[PDB]
């Protein structure tokens, strides 16, 4: 009945707002570090633990400010929340590779403006 | 995806909890009950965000413990049909692919692997190889597969993942 | 099924590594079978494909492949011995046996000019040699061996033409009767279901012109012939006669074995132990909680713990130390040293001899970098103390090193890339630590999202990521060992008794439990700088140049 390939969603995630890997790090490192004080309140879930280090490994704008721009540059641009998380979170380097990673790209951009926003992702990437 | 939503859950305080301190209890109580929880119909529930509204609180007729519906920012996930998505491997099998996507197992069918990706224990790590041996996927890997599907169940949205179509395998 | 290789290894234990090849078939190796030994002892190789051939001696692809694996695995010099036992049935045409297995022989006359060392030794089994073509064969061994003979043991059923010819000291410059003797067999195999074949190897004038060799070889083939003609009119009168018996089997079995040094016990030992009575056993009754030691972390206030500096060796490490018992073929298990902890069986596909005790670790070795990079898990043998029986715990830690290197050269597999591979660590000499840093490369590994990793690269093209340095003792309680500047080479101190030499002084020697215990670790966690590319140096934490700062202030 759903499907991601063309944003076939539920009606409950209509209104659900995508997160950033990195964004997702950060908050939850922030309430790792508020579980490291406040005492008396015990260790977090295991899925706190394994989304934290699985986001954490694949983490790709080391800094919040990238991520600012990062929003800012997608976020003016015609894209679904979806696709803007989709974009930002797998960071293809070819038109063609965005296209087929996500087929609901097909048509939304022209595809020399979409290797310039891929371009811009490459350039906004924090390397390691 | 990763989603920042808002989310209602009621809470049932008993007078013996109480406290001078009343809120508080109902913020830990919130953090106790649905953190690391996962619902059929809104996925991985990882943490909640910020506590936004807390109801007024009902008294039940008849029972002692009063009734707080509250109004919650979370961060949850939810794995959806298509959707291309990065993995860690934790284990190669003849049968499948057991990888996982933050506390999701996804299990991938070497049926629907195609025939260049053979399966090797020959290797010390059991892996997944072609002949040219240039693509090995192997436990602890940086990989990409596009779900085919999940097994939405209970506290379990466990996916099947996807080699078959172009640019899916190794990062 | 390697009855000749059974008893060698059972003899020499992993002070001997064999390389064997035979027919595929119901006739194949029996690995599993042998009294002792292992897969990685006695590793079969069957030609041409490695382990895929069919290990047909007489072809010359096997030929050639058989000996390149040999000389690719002792130093290209060969093998210290060859023995070939070749035959197959010749039923309903008995009489012809020596005639339909010649190509045999001369197939292992070769195999033994090809893979046997200079010195080296041969002994291969014959039938009859009536024929001039044979004879000719066991000629061209006497001009290339020190000295032959043709024997025939006990052990051989005394009817039959079954005999041994036994060479020592192959000489040097063989090589054209090896070129020679391969292209007589590939005209052998030319030959095959045609009206021809090679009937002469040596012209008979030439084996004539010999004197000595004619006498010899004639008394042979006649002396044999007169016991076989006795032997086989005894089989025939006891078919015409079945109360008579020889009296004596019994006694004379007792006296051979004992002659022999074979005990009279059966094979019937499984050694079906569990892998903690087999560890207590192996120990005999050594503390346990010598085995439970954690290494001295190297630190800036630990730094004069090496001082010595002659005193030490040094490996890199790759993963956690782990004890390892080896209980036969792939019943292998390991141990982390704590008395709480249950031995884990090793989910690794590599065997190794029963009675086998290493000190260990499991090691992710990686091949190429980034998309391309292949991955392989290896055992890095750390130390020794007890293999297939033979403790050395009390052995000098280079000579332990060295009797590793022995067994695990015997413990590896090129005939099955399918297999986990087992290797020693690379031991350094402490005041040769600077060697270390030299191999050490930034690397990018496969999901380090492109971040290159510190990676420690082997004696062929694997690396691994290094967790760090042990740091081993290998001389005893106070004995020390100096550098003297007018005689330029190191000596001995002791002292207590202030006594100074040159050799080594048995008490001198550390044990297994001493280096264990006294060992130390020289982490390489983040901030900590032994790569010029990674310069992150925590001021708190030891750096290359500070340990190589001290130990160049104490080497003089």
């Amino acid at each position: 009945e759903e499907d991601a390939s063309q944003l076939i969603f539920p009606k409950e995630f209509e209104t659900a707002e995508t997160l950033l890997n990195s964004e997702v790090h950060m908050l939850l490192e922030h309430r790792k570090q508020q579980n490291e004080s406040a005492e008396d309140e015990q260790e977090l879930s295991e899925v706190f633990m394994k989304t934290l280090n699985y986001t954490a490994r694949f983490s790709r704008f080391k800094n919040r400010e990238t991520i600012a721009s990062v929003r800012s540059l997608l976020l003016q641009k015609k894209l679904h929340k979806f696709e803007l998380a989709c974009l930002a979170n797998l960071c293809p380097e070819t038109a063609e590779e965005s296209k087929a990673l996500i087929p609901s790209l097909e048509g939304r951009f022209e595809d020399e403006e979409l290797q310039q926003i891929l371009d811009d992702i490459q350039t906004k990437r924090s390397f390691q | 995806m990763f989603y920042h939503i808002s989310l209602e859950h009621e809470i049932l305080l008993h007078p013996r909890y109480f406290g001078p301190n009343l809120l508080n209890t109902v913020k830990q109580k919130l953090f106790t009950e649905v953190e690391g929880t996962c619902t059929g119909k809104y996925g991985f529930v990882i943490a909640v965000t910020t506590i936004d509204n807390i109801g007024a609180g009902v008294i039940q007729p008849g029972r002692g413990f009063v009734l707080y519906p509250v109004k919650y920012k979370a961060i949850v996930f939810r794995p959806f049909k298509g959707e291309v998505v990065d993995a860690v491997v934790t284990q190669v099998n003849k049968v499948g692919l057991f990888t996982e996507i933050g506390p999701m197992s996804c299990f991938i069918s070497r049926h629907s692997i195609p025939s260049e990706m053979e399966f090797d224990p020959n290797s010390n790590p059991p892996c997944y190889k072609t002949m040219d041996e240039d693509i090995v996927i192997q436990q602890d890997d940086e990989i990409r597969l596009k779900i085919v599907g999940t097994r939405v169940d209970k506290n379990d949205i466990f996916a099947i993942g996807s080699l078959m179509d172009d640019y899916l395998g190794l990062v | 099924p390697g009855g000749f290789s059974e008893y060698v290894l059972w003899r020499k234990k992993w002070h001997a590594k064999g390389f064997g090849m035979t027919l595929k078939g119901p006739n194949d190796f029996k690995l599993e079978d042998f009294y002792s030994a292992s897969s990685e002892l006695f590793e079969p190789y069957y030609g041409e494909g490695g382990i895929d051939g069919d290990g047909d001696i007489t072809r010359p692809e096997n030929i050639s492949a058989f000996r390149n694996f040999v000389l690719d695995n002792t130093d290209r010099k060969g093998v210290h011995f060859l023995m070939a036992d070749g035959g197959f049935s010749v039923e309903g045409q008995e009489n012809l046996q020596e005639i339909l297995s010649k190509q045999l022989l001369l197939c292992q006359f070769l195999m033994a000019l090809s893979i046997v060392r200079t010195g080296g030794h041969f002994i291969c089994k014959t039938f009859d040699l009536f024929t001039p073509f044979s004879v000719g064969l066991v000629y061209l061994l006497y001009c290339c061996f020190e000295r032959v003979c043709l024997f025939k043991p006990i052990t051989s059923r005394p009817a039959n033409s079954e005999r041994y010819v036994v060479c020592k000291g192959l000489k040097v410059g063989i090589d054209d009767v090896r070129d020679y003797l391969f292209a007589v067999n590939i005209k052998l195999n030319q030959l095959r279901n045609t009206d021809s074949d090679v009937n002469l190897v040596v012209p008979l004038e030439v084996i004539k012109g010999d004197h000595e060799f004619t006498d010899y070889m004639i008394r042979s083939n006649e002396s044999h012939c007169s016991l076989q003609i006795k032997a086989l009119a005894k089989i025939h009168a006891f078919v015409q006669d079945t109360t008579l018996s020889e009296p004596r089997q019994a006694e004379i079995r007792k006296e051979c074995l004992r002659l022999w040094g074979i005990p009279d016990q059966a094979r019937v030992a499984p050694s079906s132990s569990d892998p903690k009575s087999k560890f207590f056993e192996l120990i005999q009754g050594t503390e346990i909680d010598i085995f439970s030691y954690k290494p001295t972390l190297l630190t800036s206030k630990t730094l004069e713990k090496i001082r010595p500096v002659f005193d030490y060796r040094c490996m890199v490490s790759g993963s956690e130390q782990k004890f390892l018992i080896g209980l036969g073929k792939s019943q292998i298990y390991t141990w982390d040293g704590r008395q709480s902890d249950r031995w884990i069986k090793l989910d690794l596909k590599t065997e190794l001899p029963r009675d086998t005790l290493l000190s260990v670790e499991i090691v992710h070795e990686l091949k190429g970098e980034g998309k391309a990079q292949r991955k392989i898990s290896a055992i890095h043998i750390l130390d020794v103390l007890v293999l297939n029986g033979t403790d050395v715990r009390e052995q000098h830690f280079n000579q332990r090193i060295q009797l590793a290197e022995k067994f695990v050269k015997a413990v590896s597999k090129p005939s099955r890339p399918d297999m986990n591979p087992i290797r020693v660590k690379e031991v350094y000499r402490l005041e040769e630590m600077e060697k270390i840093f030299v191999r050490l490369e930034m690397k990018i590994i496969k999901g380090s999202s492109g971040t290159p990793k510190l990676s420690y690269t082997g004696r062929d093209d694997r690396h691994f990521v290094p967790m760090g340095l042990y740091i081993v003792r290998t001389v005893n309680e106070p004995w020390t060992m100096g550098f003297s500047k007018s005689f330029k080479k190191k000596f001995f101190y002791n002292k207590k008794t202030k006594d100074s030499t040159f050799d080594l002084p048995a008490d001198s020697i550390a044990p297994f439990h001493i280096c264990y215990y006294g060992r130390l670790f020289w982490e390489w966690g983040d901030g900590i700088r032994v790569h010029d590319s990674q310069k992150p140096q925590d001021q708190d934490k030891l750096s290359k140049e500070d340990v190589l700062s001290f130990i160049q202030m104490h080497r003089a």
